[PDB]
RNA sequence: GCUUGUGCUGUCUUCGUCCA
């Protein structure tokens, strides 16, 4: 393929901010159900 | 070493002169 | 009788207060600014090839849109006063692009940079386009891959934003007056305190907030007028103020010799 | 549809595509501006020009013989700031006065006295607008038996064309009968009527353009109390539903004349739904402050009523399909996340949220349904008017 | 997106446009009359949503039956330093004075449809006929006339 | 028939000075010139 | 297709005055100014400038449309003095208001830099 | 020159709606029955409870395009804190010594109540009020 | 498409049945003649083979 | 179809937009459209220098 | 389709500060810190930067139509 | 897998959170209170995929008037952006391209799957509510 | 000695625009 620098600068700035949320928003969407659940 | 390895009483001390469910960060490629 | 007070300086914003002037000076002076300083740019594009993925307008918009210096284009005249044939050295400058991919792989960027000075007024600091370093790049234009190249001849004309908002100097221009609203100038929404609910401005600790007991005063005016002034890097910020006052004095003083030359 | 639609206009050459209305025109052609397109037809005599001058004109048809009212009035946010601007708290300094008057075009180069000589001159907007009503019109309205002090300011006194108290409004500067605009095309005729639209439009113009307007999202909450207060109410009538579910089901209800048990109870329970809907539009209406915006234009009745600050604010109510409540489309349910036999108003298509707090997908399957009939009973009417309006018309 | 289709109707230059406190003038400007009648609430949280995103440099999650509330919008847009309604207040762009109202601002996303009026303006004065009927053709293309 | 009609012209004078175009008609010395950026044609002196 | 050409909001037409006045009989010692090719920026300026004057008793100006570039004053004095004079102090003050306000400006930067 | 004069104690005042409008009643010190309703500016002329008013109408200033006033000039405004410029709507002939003048000014109305002795000569086109504390 | 045409035509083919729910976009219809005769199928649909 | 109603000419067609600064009975109209219509005028002596000016 | 040279509202120089702005997020910097590091602070310029999608990248992998 | 005449015997939760037993802001969720206890036999993968392609570009439209959520169903498909990134080897009839599109600020998760983030259809205006000067009415 | 040329299909189908 030979791709570009920019190109895979994206790729991994992608991966990186997917693990990022699915780390994210996954505990907070936790916090915010364990909260309704204790009211 | 991050924010998480920092002892709790030295994570209080930084106070600003939480993550919200709904703030996503941007993608490029996204999924499909 | 007016003052002028300087609160940050820099090449490319400035940070002033003005007082003992009108609201409707302060204004003029700010619409002088943003629409009626002259500078230079890109108004004529000779295109020689142009064999990349842009088509030939994307590129001629986009370098209308690239910041030149302008910092003597007050001796310059403008196109249509000129008595010359075509164009000439002393109401345009002309710049050349030339750019190609060298190699089968890989792509080349097209930057402001590349952009070289052919002709031009005789030792005035106008049309070199303007750079932030001696290292810096500049404006991305284009790119290119194997076989796709790029060959222009620009040029450079005098013009104010009127016309056009890429001979516009300045981006954009904060104005602020009365943070504490003493003056009752503006109504402040709420659902329970007005207060609490909107946040202070950035100039509220420069004023004395008014006391509990004090009645309103109906003879008050608008006094002191902050505002800050960012450029392009086409001028410079105390540059773009003084001939922004200029331009203004040089409009009143036409408006005068037209009132004498009726009589 | 009617003789309105097709008006003789005087020509303005101007730059850019588009043709160009003044809006108070936008009625009667029932045009807005987001796409539509006009046809224009050029005489080419002379006798046919007298005949377009003459008999067709916009001044000569601003009152329609279908109704005995006008057809053009002021709209949109002319009447929103003529509303704002004869508030009876609204002064006007030297300056702004002066460019004002110089808007007017039939001022004729007097400046009158102001309201307030001392400390400070100030002028009212209603002197402002008297400016632009032309002299000798005398109107007189009373709204809710007001006295001649008018605490409230409503009401309406115009004598020898000089505002004395009233807020202006829809029902002074609207098409309806009555009103300034009739009173104005009767006394002086259809010129001066026609100058009155573009006096009263310059001047309004010019004092919103330096005023200012707005709406947002902080324009549909209400406080807190009041959000209790309307939950209270929808509680209230959902416990009240569920008892007269309770008594249709053991054969303790009363049987409406010339209707079935069936017929009544669904009746009954959708008068009970309907009254909460209106109980809690009426809370959230009287919690809003007067410098709420949609109070503002729902006051000015320029856009919008009561139904939409409650649907946006407290509750958007029962959704009817064909007058009824949602069918049970499945086995005896209306959804396959209820159980069968339910005929709670959840379960058969009442929205107890708001716009601003949000739908269930329930509920939003049930609006759905209610928009999707409303868009099909247009869309097969239509015809039907059509013809009946041919075959009257040969 | 959210059925609020409108032409332009006029465009004012830099200097004319009402500006804020910190320079920013709008690219669009929209009348408050469209709002209560469509109720299109949907609009107004967009705008405040993709205020709180451009300035913490996020994307807003705009995903319907989910449990974002304007509140918490609104706590985030006042922590940044912002009114948490949306609202701000405004300068005439002709005086420099205050608006006495104040002025809901933020992004928000339009798209450009395909009726330009360009490809729809249309006169005749004399043209082509049928053949038939010796009367005006049909469409704009064919030089035509109107029914 | 002038012998300017169809033919590569370039303005010298005026508020179009420098700009390329081609001669579509020419009556009395009001040359009508198609400007090649903007779609329009407008009218000129044989003079500019 | 009927865009105006964006240099006639500035460029004057040889056959088109800078400057036009008539006088207002209605009322003693009024005139009517034509201003081509202006805009807000200077008739604001003029109009706050000549508001502040004792022997001016009336001044205001109007844009009638924003697609062209033009604005119409209309100025009265006292019987003492004319109008045309009010115009010509107004422009001369603003004048010197400008020179003493960039001369100060060019004080300050040269000291702060 | 003036028409009516009087002193009033202010009974009530009603702010309402409005946030620069407020609505006061009062009563004449010397002579009773002689009520006053009146909408004044609170910004310019603010007003307490039980405050004394001397309250004054007439239907000229001296001692038809208005222009600012001279310093040099004076003027029986010069006297008191608060004047207004109002046209008289309603004259009310009612019982054998009740007579009320409604006055507008711009829209800030007045009501004056009284015996027809002393507000005879208030049959006027226009009226000022000139008020003093 | 639902092939019903224009002519006798009425409003229950048109309208949008509970059964449609999670197999039929419930917003998505062109407007006029094809209201409610036209349909788009949901996200997560699929046909049986 | 041809007798009831037509297709005529001198007749044009566009989008319509809102002008505050307009009077009642007026409409503005593209210069374009402006040059395409026409109207006959007679020659008289009141106008025929104008006339000749428009021909020119 | 390629970063814009000026902001849309504002008209401050954006398009010196793709590059940048990549290399910052390379190097694992949020994007809001991203931005406040070129200097962006009014919103109207942050969302130049921040929604920009890069077409041209797409549009050069087709091969040359000339050589 | 489940048609709609298989649907007619099964009782659905419509969020997970449903499997298990005062604020002004949140929106109420149903009681379901006539039965004593519920045995639900499927759940709903998520309450968003009962919209079609060109509803789920709309955001929020729970909290929109249904017609104009059809209206602007309809209004997309007319919108101007990238159809495809071949556009200069095709010959088409007419095509129109935007010349920089932008991605929105708020967008939905179904946009993920539409590839809405890489051909987008539309630009971030900077947008005022107000009424300026009467030529936005 | 050399002169500037003078017009347009039909019939269906589909998709759209603004009202209703
Ligand atoms: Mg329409
Ligand atoms: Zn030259
Ligand atoms: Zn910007």
């Amino acid at each position: 393929v030979v791709a570009s620098k920019a190109s895979s600068s994206m790729l991994k700035i992608d991966q990186r901010n997917k693990k990022l949320n699915n780390r994210f928003i996954r505990k907070a969407e936790m916090a915010a159900v364990e909260k309704r659940k204790l009211r | 070493l991050a924010i998480e390895n920092l002892h709790p009483d030295d994570r209080l001390l930084l106070v600003d002169p939480s993550p919200v469910f709904f703030l996503r960060r941007p993608q490029y490629v996204s999924d499909g | 009788e007016p003052k002028v007070n300087i609160i940050n300086a820099q090449d490319d914003e400035v940070e002033l207060m003005l007082s003992d002037v009108n609201l409707s000076l302060a204004n003029s002076l700010r619409r002088t600014m943003l629409a009626e300083v002259p500078t230079l740019a890109i108004d004529l594009v000779e295109i020689k090839m142009n064999t990349s993925v842009l088509a030939d307008e994307f590129i001629s918009h986009r370098l209308g849109l690239i910041p030149l210096v302008s910092e003597d284009v007050e001796e310059m005249k403008y196109s249509r006063d000129c008595t010359c044939e075509d164009y000439c050295d002393e109401c345009s400058v002309v710049l050349e692009l030339s750019a190609r991919h060298e190699g089968e792989e890989g792509t080349t960027d097209v930057y402001s940079s590349s952009l070289i000075k052919v002709s031009g007024p005789g030792n005035l600091n106008v049309g070199e386009p303007v750079r932030r370093d001696d290292y810096d790049q500049g404006i991305l234009l284009c790119k290119l891959r194997n076989h796709q190249e790029l060959n222009i001849r620009c040029i450079a004309k005098k013009g104010i934003a009127k016309e056009h908002a890429k001979w516009s100097p300045c981006s954009a221009i904060a104005f602020e007056y009365d943070p504490h609203n003493k003056l009752k100038h503006t109504d402040f929404w709420f659902e329970v305190d007005a207060k609490k609910e909107w946040p202070d401005s950035k100039y509220a600790t420069w004023e004395e907030p008014p006391k509990p007991g004090e009645v309103f005063d109906y003879k008050a005016k608008p006094n002191r007028f902050y505002m800050t002034v960012e450029t392009t890097g086409s001028l410079k910020a105390n540059q773009v103020f003084s001939r922004g006052i200029k331009t203004l004095q040089e409009k009143l003083a036409n408006v005068l010799f037209e009132l004498e030359n009726s009589r | 549809l009617h003789k309105m639609s097709m008006m003789a206009h005087r020509v303005k050459v101007m730059p850019y595509s588009t043709f160009r209305l003044n809006l108070s025109v936008t009625s009667p052609y029932n045009a807005d501006f987001d796409g539509d397109e006009m046809n224009l037809h050029v005489p080419q005599s002379e006798e046919t020009r007298a005949e377009l001058s003459q008999l067709c004109a916009v001044p000569l048809q601003i009152v329609s013989p279908q109704s005995n009212k006008p057809v053009m009035g002021i709209v949109q946010d002319t009447l929103c700031g003529v509303r704002k601007m004869t508030l009876r708290d609204t002064f006007i300094e030297y300056e702004q006065v002066m460019n004002m008057l110089f808007w007017v075009p039939s001022w004729d180069g007097v400046v009158p006295q102001p309201a307030i000589l001392k400390p400070k001159p100030l002028w009212t907007g209603k002197q402002l607008l008297s400016i632009a009503i032309p002299s000798g019109i005398h109107l007189q309205r009373t709204d809710g038996g007001n006295s001649l002090l008018s605490p409230k300011d409503n009401g309406m006194l115009i004598v020898d064309g000089k505002v004395m108290f009233g807020v202006v409004d829809k029902k002074t500067v609207g098409s309806g009968g009555g009103g300034l605009i009739h009173t104005v095309m009767r006394e002086k005729g259809p010129k001066i009527c026609a100058e009155l639209f573009g006096n009263i439009q310059k001047v309004v113009n010019y004092w919103l353009l330096h005023n200012g307007f707005s709406i947002g999202i902080g324009d549909a909450i209400a406080d807190a109390s009041t959000m209790k207060e309307i939950t209270h109410a929808i509680s209230s009538a959902k416990e009240q539903v569920q008892e007269i579910i309770y008594k249709a089901q053991h054969n303790e209800l009363e049987l409406k004349p010339g209707m079935t048990l069936r017929e009544s109870f669904e009746g009954e329970v959708s008068r009970t739904l309907n009254d909460a809907r209106d109980s809690a539009g009426r809370s959230a209406e009287m919690n809003l402050k007067d410098l709420n915006n949609v109070k503002q234009m729902v006051s000015a009745g320029s856009k919008g009523s009561f139904i939409n600050i409650a649907q946006m604010s407290a509750c958007v109510g029962q959704q009817m399909v064909e007058g009824k409540r949602i069918a049970f489309g499945f086995a005896d349910r209306s959804l396959p996340h209820f159980t069968k036999d339910d005929f709670s108003p959840e379960s058969k298509g009442f929205v107890e949220n708001s716009y601003l707090r949000g739908l269930t997908p329930q509920e939003f399957f049930f609006h759905a349904m209610a928009g999707r009939e409303g868009l099909i009973d247009t869309a097969v009417k239509t015809a039907e008017t059509g013809y009946i309006q041919r075959r009257l018309v040969k | 997106r959210h059925g609020q289709k409108g032409t332009i109707g006029v465009t004012y230059r830099h200097e004319d446009m009402p500006f804020s406190a910190e320079g920013i003038v709008p690219d669009l400007i929209i009348n408050p009359h469209a709002i209560p009648s469509r109720m299109t609430v949907a609009h107004l949280i967009e705008c405040l949503l993709s205020k709180v995103g451009s300035i913490r440099g996020y994307e807003g999650d705009a995903t319907p039956f989910t449990d974002l509330t304007v509140d918490a919008v609104s706590n985030l847009l006042r922590d940044n330093g912002y009114q948490s309604r949306g609202f701000e207040v405004m300068y005439n762009g002709h005086t420099g004075k205050k608006l006495m109202a104040q002025v809901f601002f933020g992004p928000t996303y339009y798209q450009r449809l395909r009726h330009m009026v360009d490809d729809k303006i249309h006169a005749r004065a004399r043209g082509p006929v049928q053949v038939l009927t010796r009367q005006p053709v049909e469409g704009r293309s064919r030089d035509g006339g109107l029914r | 028939r002038d012998p300017t009609l169809n033919k590569t012209v370039k303005i010298r004078q005026g508020g179009y000075k420098g700009k390329i175009g081609i001669v579509k008609e020419a009556n009395g010395d009001r040359f009508r010139v198609e400007l090649h950026n903007p779609n329009k044609t407008i009218p000129i002196p044989c003079s500019f | 297709m009927n865009a105006p050409d964006r240099f006639e909001l500035f460029i004057l037409p040889d056959d088109v005055p800078k400057l036009k006045i008539t006088p207002d009989s209605r009322v003693p010692n009024c005139i009517i100014i034509k201003f081509e090719r202006e805009d807000h920026t200077l008739a604001n300026l003029l109009r706050e400038e000549l508001a502040l004057y004792p022997d001016v008793t009336f001044v205001a100006y109007k844009v009638e449309h924003p697609l062209f570039a033009n604005f119409v004053m209309r100025l009265q004095t006292e019987e003492g003095t004319r109008p045309k004079q009010a115009l010509e102090r107004a422009c001369a003050s603003i004048i010197n208001k400008l020179k003493t306000l960039d001369h100060k400006f060019n004080e300050e930067w040269n000291i702060k830099n | 020159s003036a028409l009516f004069d009087d002193i009033f104690t202010v009974q009530t005042v009603d702010n309402g709606r409005y946030n620069k409008v407020s609505r006061i009643i009062g009563i004449s010190t010397t002579n009773s029955a002689i009520k006053l309703t009146l909408d004044i500016n609170n910004e310019m002329f603010p007003v307490s409870q039980d405050d004394s008013l001397t309250v004054t109408l007439a239907n000229s200033l001296s001692l038809k395009s208005w222009r600012p006033p001279k310093p040099t000039d004076k003027s029986l405004a010069d006297d008191y804190d608060y004047v207004m410029f109002g046209t008289v709507y309603k004259f009310e002939e009612g019982d054998e010594d009740k007579i009320k003048v409604y006055v507008s000014f711009g829209g800030l109305l007045m009501c004056l109540e009284g015996g027809y002795k002393s507000l005879a000569s208030l049959k006027q086109d226009n009226l000022y009020i000139l008020i003093r504390r | 498409n639902t092939p019903i045409g224009r002519d006798g035509k009425l409003a229950k083919p048109r309208q949008l049945h509970n059964t449609h729910w999670g197999l039929v976009c419930p917003a998505e219809t062109p407007e006029g003649q094809a209201c409610g005769l036209v349909k788009n199928l949901s996200l997560l649909s699929g046909i049986s083979i | 179809g041809n007798l009831m109603g037509k297709r005529v000419d001198f007749s044009a067609r566009t989008v319509i937009s809102g002008d505050p600064n307009l009077e009642l009975d007026q409409v503005g109209v593209p210069i374009s459209i402006a040059k395409t219509l026409s109207y006959p005028e007679t020659v008289t002596q009141y106008n025929i220098h104008r006339l000749t000016e428009y021909v020119r | 389709m390629i970063i814009p040279v000026r902001c849309f509202s504002c008209g401050k120089v954006v398009g010196d500060k793709w590059d940048a702005y990549l290399r910052l997020l390379e190097e694992g910097k949020q994007e809001g810190d991203a931005l406040d590091e070129l200097k962006l602070k009014r919103y109207c310029c942050r969302r130049m930067v921040l929604t920009h999608v890069d077409l041209i990248e797409k549009f050069l992998r087709y091969n040359p139509l000339e050589k | 897998y489940v048609d709609g005449e298989e649907e007619e015997t099964i009782m659905i939760a419509m969020t997970p959170e449903d499997l298990q037993t005062n604020d002004t802001a949140k929106r109420i969720k149903p009681e379901m209170s006539t039965s004593s206890h519920h045995t639900f036999t499927h759940c709903e993968i998520h309450p968003s995929m009962i919209l079609g392609v060109a509803a789920s570009i709309i955001p929020f439209p729970d909290h929109n008037q249904s017609p104009r959520n059809t209206y602007q169903s309809a209004m997309g498909k007319q919108a101007m952006g990238v159809f495809l990134t071949n556009y200069n080897v095709r010959m088409d009839t007419m095509a129109n391209i935007l010349y920089y599109p932008q991605k929105p600020l708020a967008k939905t998760q179904a946009m993920e799957y539409l590839k809405f983030r890489e051909l987008p259809a539309g630009q971030n205006a900077i947008v005022a509510i107000a009424c300026y000067s009467g030529y936005n009415q």
